[PDB]
RNA sequence: GCGGUCGCCUCCUAAAAGGUAACGGAGGCGCCCAAAGGUUCCCUCAGAAUGGUUGGAAAUCAUUCGAAGAGUGUAAAGGCA
RNA sequence: UGGGCUACACACGUGCUACAAUGGGAAGUACAACGAGUCGCUAGACCGCGAGGUCAUGCAAAUCUCUUAAAGCUUCUCUCAGUUCGGAUUGCAGGCUGCAACUCGCCUGCAUGAAGCCGGAAUCGCUAGUAAUCGCGGAUCAGCACGCCGCGGUGAAUACGUUC
């Protein structure tokens, strides 16, 4: 998969927002279009409203969720059955 | 026998070890190399001391119930976080990016002609 | 006790293979190997790999590593 | 007899002290072990019951008594008097030997054995263990079993209270959860 | 006339002995059992709670409560632990 | 900017791989053609089990490279087994390309080993270097083919005849 040398990936604007909110007693929702961002241990404890193609779905971060792309946690399309 | 699974007796030792869950052809060759046992000799001819050494190698390995619990823990982990992968597991659909308009029988199951 | 209706029963010694902890108990199975025992008596022996003493629960210390969390895995992989 | 020796030597004084028993006669003890094997499959084929009986006999060392349905039940395709379910009663030396073997050998071999429950008490001081599967007893031979089956072992003691039963069973050796 | 009924057993009617009618109110019988008979010995139930693999309301097992609330081949009454 | 065209109870077409011994696995060994290459083809060497990474060479090319082709042939192993057939699905760990691989790429290692035992009604191509069968190149192209174009290797059976 992702080359180890390149290190983990995350959008700079999203990274800046989380860093500014790090010293926050109560984390506020972070509205992002960035599906590409990988989740980080620092990201733990936050709720991120990730765009799903038509709206930002909030998703809560936790230690288990770290290490995966944000966009995965927000399904794009809806299918109920036939 | 080795880890609680009666490996075939007449077959060659390499294939008999593969019959162990969690051990493929590559791992079987590796453990036989470690133990010094020839790959051709059948298990029914393998001496007890060879079996003890092979058991020691496998004990060092992680296989069978241990491996199944580990992999199922990962799948359970996906589902519990509720990832896209977890939902794929939940609904029995291809998780690695396959198309589903056709095929996908392996994950979906048998055809429902409706 | 009625005769000729019960399966055969005989005293048999047990040793924990992991530790060698030894105890005498009856059994229906028969072990070709026989060992001696205090009071100078020989009985069939059933070697046991997993016994009370061997199994981690009875000891109170568990061998398994409990796996590693993804946070720590990520830290290790990317040196963070 | 080892378990009996352990009881009389360690357990009896310990329980006497803990519960301040005026006379040693108050000491709770294991009265009997009733191993019950419920086999409804006997209705479909009595050979399942036969093999269950044979395996039970090998495990216990005594020929089991084949209980019968006291009442006909259509829900299970059951007819009154059908020989469904078996049991063995162990007392004295055989009781102690089987319990000791169960504690030492049988219990660890249970898959992912984290111990036995701690709430399975009748409320009077008698315990019952629901074994999910055989092959944990060394005599089962792990291959003769055409159908895997469990059982329900009932430890009946003279303890008036479940607490005394639990402590006695723990001291005798019981991996509660 | 049509329908019903015709012999035998049980209950109510039946008015605390017995008996007692109606095209009065309810049900059964035309067998069964080689033990479901005789005798000797032994035993006590139905259900409920609690606990318990398959197993679920409910199969089998255990403790406790439980005087009959079960069973008594076959209707009912009487009787029987 | 993000998402979709990649959905998915099912139906159909077109192909890829298989169901095994005329085979699979290990080792040895031999013979092509068509075409592509400047920031691209890339020799050799170091590291890596591998995908590849590092150093580095020649070549704008009948001059160097892609590129010692695969079936083949010769030995060893497997012995009729849903298997040492099968390689779906799935977990982990990697490689790359790219700002970016979750939606949603390819490839590799370990792990697993799905259906599948030659296929109903019917249906497709082909008269010879053809069918059948085996690899190789290329266009698109940062990355991505079981498709398409082309190339070469081995190499049949049958044509009685025009009734349908
Ligand atoms: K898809
Ligand atoms: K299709
Ligand atoms: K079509
Ligand atoms: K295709
Ligand atoms: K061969
Ligand atoms: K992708
Ligand atoms: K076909
Ligand atoms: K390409
Ligand atoms: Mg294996
Ligand atoms: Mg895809
Ligand atoms: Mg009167
Ligand atoms: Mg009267
Ligand atoms: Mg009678
Ligand atoms: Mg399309
Ligand atoms: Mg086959
Ligand atoms: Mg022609
Ligand atoms: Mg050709």
């Amino acid at each position: 998969g992702r080359s180890l040398k390149k290190g983990p990936f995350v959008d700079d604007h999203l990274m800046k927002k989380v860093e500014a909110q790090q010293g926050a007693e109560k984390k506020k929702v972070i509205k992002t279009w960035s599906r590409r961002s990988t989740i980080f241990p620092s990201f733990v404890g936050f709720t991120i409203a990730v765009y799903d193609g038509r709206k930002h779905v909030p998703v809560y971060i936790q230690e288990d969720m770290v290490g995966h792309k944000l966009g995965e946690f927000a399904p794009t399309r809806t299918y109920r059955g036939h | 026998r080795i880890a609680g699974v009666d490996i075939p007796r007449d077959k060659r030792v390499v294939v008999s070890l593969t019959y162990i869950y969690g051990i493929g052809n590559t791992t079987a060759k590796k453990v036989l190399a470690n133990v010094g046992v020839s790959e051709d000799v059948r298990v029914r001819d393998l001496t007890n001391e060879q079996t003890d050494a092979i058991r020691a190698e496998i004990d060092k390995l992680k296989v069978e119930g241990d491996l199944r619990r580990e992999v199922n823990l990962n799948i359970k982990r996906l589902m519990e976080i509720g990832s896209y992968r977890g939902i794929r597991h939940r609904r029995g659909l291809p998780t690695r990016g396959q198309n589903t308009k056709n095929n996908a029988r392996t994950r979906k199951g048998p055809t429902k002609t409706v | 006790m009625k005769q000729d209706i019960h399966p055969n029963y005989q005293p048999v010694v047990f040793m924990d293979s992991t530790t060698g902890f030894k105890f005498l108990s009856g059994s229906t199975k028969g072990s070709s190997e026989t060992v001696e025992w205090e009071d100078g008596n020989t009985y069939p022996l059933l070697r046991v790999e997993v016994t009370s003493d061997s199994h981690p629960f009875y000891t109170g210390r568990q061998k398994f590593t409990q796996a590693d969390g993804r946070v720590d895995r990520f830290n290790k992989k990317y040196g963070l | 007899n080892r378990l009996k020796e352990k009881y009389i030597k360690e357990v009896t004084p310990s329980l006497v002290e803990k519960f301040n028993y005026s006379s040693v006669m108050q000491t709770p003890k294991v009265d009997k072990i009733v191993i019950n094997m419920g086999v409804g499959d006997a209705v479909s084929n009595a050979k399942n019951l036969d093999k269950a009986v044979e395996e039970l006999a090998l495990i216990t060392g005594q020929k089991p008594l084949i209980t019968k349905a006291k009442k006909s039940i259509a829900g299970f395709r059951l007819r009154e008097g059908m020989p469904i379910g078996a049991k063995v009663t162990l007392r004295g030396e055989r009781m102690y030997e089987f319990l000791d073997k169960l504690v030492t050998v049988s219990l660890p071999r249970v898959r992912d054995f984290h111990g036995v429950s701690k709430k399975a008490f009748d409320g009077r001081g008698n315990y019952t263990l629901g074994i999910k599967e055989q092959l944990i007893f060394p005599e089962v031979d792990y291959d003769l079993v055409d159908k895997v089956r469990g059982m329900d072992i009932v430890i009946v003691t003279t303890a008036n209270t479940d607490e005394e039963s639990r402590e006695l069973l723990a001291q005798l050796g019981m991996p509660f959860q």
